[PDB]
């Protein structure tokens, strides 16, 4: 595979290392081409650069690249989405075409997005590509049926054992297993952060294993040096205010974390589920609290 | 499947436990029921604090919703269903703040150290203790925290009525002398006792004044107050004699009404909160605590229970 590196980049999480490969790369192929631009966006979308992707690819782009295109404008526009997923119903339903996996994929995502969880694996359930799997077995995870992604990630394991997408897959069971397993995500993450190189994404995975044993000390150095090349980066300033208060840091310290990630991210889903919190408690307290 | 925070929340009778988890409405039903916390208002900063740290987060995939991840404290054993969250909060952190009260204490700053007092009081619920002394330890704890709540809240009502009428010096001569069976440390233990001393002498109570000298002297107070008691008490011998009668029995016991400040003698009637064990006479009861300020007065309950071991089969 000569996009190998371009892709792999982009899954470990270094975008910036993704898109200037992809540029590197020389098409050698219609198909390969696209391919390469569709990852091309793909990290541009990472990076959050939604207008980049909305500019650049037009109408007249493969198809490919309109449903990456159909995805920036989901993570774009809000008020696009209700419209979007209603497109993407009809096109879903009112058409066949299954081989195009990087629909699948982008679709899958919207509806991911829509927490239509059934739509998405309905849609991945389709496509036969090795992330599709990986995607599959993420979505699993998040529906808490860690048996269902057992069964995913031993097919993908057959397929490939070594693909850096199968052993982010296998950390992702682990981390969820839970006991001796932690140790085994944590080792995945390390090497692979060893290999090509520590990235935010890498970086936090590590933490999260650490954390989940009790190694909150050995969790710093990680959180600590991610924070320095990103600061606002979402994952790394929620490890922190966790991470802070079982360091036994000043309260201040947690509370400094989270102000930092409103201001980085207002949308954050984490920010709004604190606001919540604090909606429902006022909700509750009235309930409690005597008349007056 | 089964969500990893309901999990905790089946598993741990803990209110700390379902904070973590996220359950608000578990979590403090728990607590309304073991301690009498109605009014959760002053609770909120706690909740959402002891929420945040509740779960880590990595992303799976690029471009997709981040995963969460939830460490449990015994994660070796735990398996998908016996997971129980990590702690996070331990009784030495809280002992640990407590020095910094007593400090504030000392330098006259009353009015925060019942606020850190406090603090600490109402985060005794949230421990998690894994031995049955450590559970009394944290009792032990709870009740520093209201002595000096109650006590110094005391005082700062005395210095604030007036002094003009005989009738308002014979009140505020009463209420230092209260002061002085709150439990406190002997450092603080001293400082009162030498208040309700001088105040006694002016009134010219010097028979009640010289029992006050010579407990202040056993406390062993710096030496220059220990002269100075010695000066005192040699005067008050002089003519051992209380000129007024004042509401205090020093030997009867008491309890301290935390609302009114009046004395409670023994078997006498007392309504008292279910966390704090603050002491509230009859008229009180169905209020909120003052010292606690989140809990009901006449309410009964289960009982404090940071640790598993509480709960037996």
């Amino acid at each position: 595979d000569e996009l190998f590196d371009v892709k792999n980049a982009f899954y470990i999480g270094s975008y910036q290392q993704c898109i200037n490969e992809a540029q590197r790369v020389k098409l050698s192929s219609p198909e390969r081409e696209v391919e390469r631009d569709v990852f091309l966006y793909r990290a541009y979308l990472a990076q959050r650069k939604y207008g980049v992707v909305l500019d650049e690819i037009k109408p007249s782009s493969a198809p490919e690249l309109q449903a990456v295109r159909m995805f920036a404008e989901y993570l774009a526009s809000e008020n696009q989405r209700d419209s979007i997923v209603l497109e993407l119903d009809r096109e879903m339903s009112r058409s066949v075409d299954v081989t195009n996996t990087t629909f699948l994929l982008m679709a899958a995502s919207i509806y991911f997005h829509d927490q239509n969880p059934d739509a998405a694996l309905r849609t991945l359930h389709q496509g036969d590509g090795l992330e599709c799997m990986a995607m599959t077995i993420q979505i699993l995870l998040k529906l808490d049926r860690l048996d269902l992604a057992r069964k995913e990630l031993k097919k993908m394991q057959d397929q490939d054992e070594d693909a850096t997408l199968t052993q982010l897959a296998t950390a992702w069971v682990n981390l969820a297993v839970g006991g001796e397993k932690l140790q085994e995500a944590y080792y995945i993450f390390q090497e692979l952060a060893d290999k090509c190189s520590p990235t935010l994404l890498l970086l936090n995975g590590q933490a999260a294993c650490h954390s989940a044993q009790g190694r909150w000390e050995t969790a710093e150095g990680v959180l600590q040096e991610a924070l320095d090349k990103d600061s606002g980066h979402p994952e790394t300033l929620i490890n922190l205010i966790v991470l802070s208060q079982h360091l036994g840091k000043p309260p201040e310290v947690t509370n400094r974390y989270l102000s930092q990630l409103k201001d980085a991210h207002r949308a954050h889903p984490f920010i709004k589920e604190y606001q919540a919190k604090e909606n429902d408690f006022d909700r509750l307290a009235m309930q409690y609290a005597p008349s007056a | 499947g089964t969500s990893p925070t309901q999990i905790w929340c089946n598993n741990s009778q803990l209110p700390v436990d379902h904070i973590l988890a996220g359950s608000f409405e578990t979590a403090m039903r728990l607590l309304h029921d073991q301690v009498g916390v109605i009014q959760f208002g002053p609770y909120k900063q706690l909740f959402l604090q002891t929420y945040a740290r509740g779960r880590t987060t990595y992303q799976a995939l690029p471009c997709l919703p981040s995963m969460y991840s939830y460490p449990n404290r015994n994660w070796k054993d735990a398996g998908l269903k016996n997971g129980v969250p990590a702690v996070g909060l331990k009784l030495n952190d809280l002992i640990q703040r407590l020095q910094l009260c007593y400090q504030l204490t000392t330098v006259g700053k009353f009015e925060e150290a019942v606020e850190k007092f406090r603090s600490i009081l109402l985060s005794v619920p949230l421990l998690v203790v894994d031995n049955k002394q450590e559970i009394a330890e944290a009792q032990q704890l709870i009740t520093i925290c209201r002595e000096y709540i109650v006590g110094l809240c005391m005082e700062i009502e005395r210095k604030k009525l007036p002094k003009e009428t005989l009738d308002q010096q014979k009140r505020i001569c009463e209420m230092a002398a209260y002061f002085t069976h709150s439990n406190l440390q002997p450092v603080h233990m001293i400082l009162v006792l030498r208040t309700a001393l001088n105040l006694f002498f002016k009134l010219k109570n010097f028979k009640t004044a010289a029992t006050f000298a010579r407990r202040l002297l056993e406390l062993g107070p710096k030496p220059e107050v220990a002269q100075q008691t010695r000066k005192i008490l040699s005067a008050c011998e002089k003519n051992p004699t209380d000129a007024c009668q004042l509401n205090y029995d020093m030997h009867n016991p008491f309890d301290i009404c935390a609302a009114s400040y009046r004395p409670i003698y023994r078997g006498k009637p007392v309504e008292k909160c279910p966390l704090s064990g603050a002491c509230y006479s009859p008229e009180f009861k169905g209020q909120i605590c003052r010292v606690t300020t989140v809990t009901e007065i006449g309410k009964d309950v289960i009982g404090l229970r940071i640790s598993p071991l509480q709960f037996r089969l």
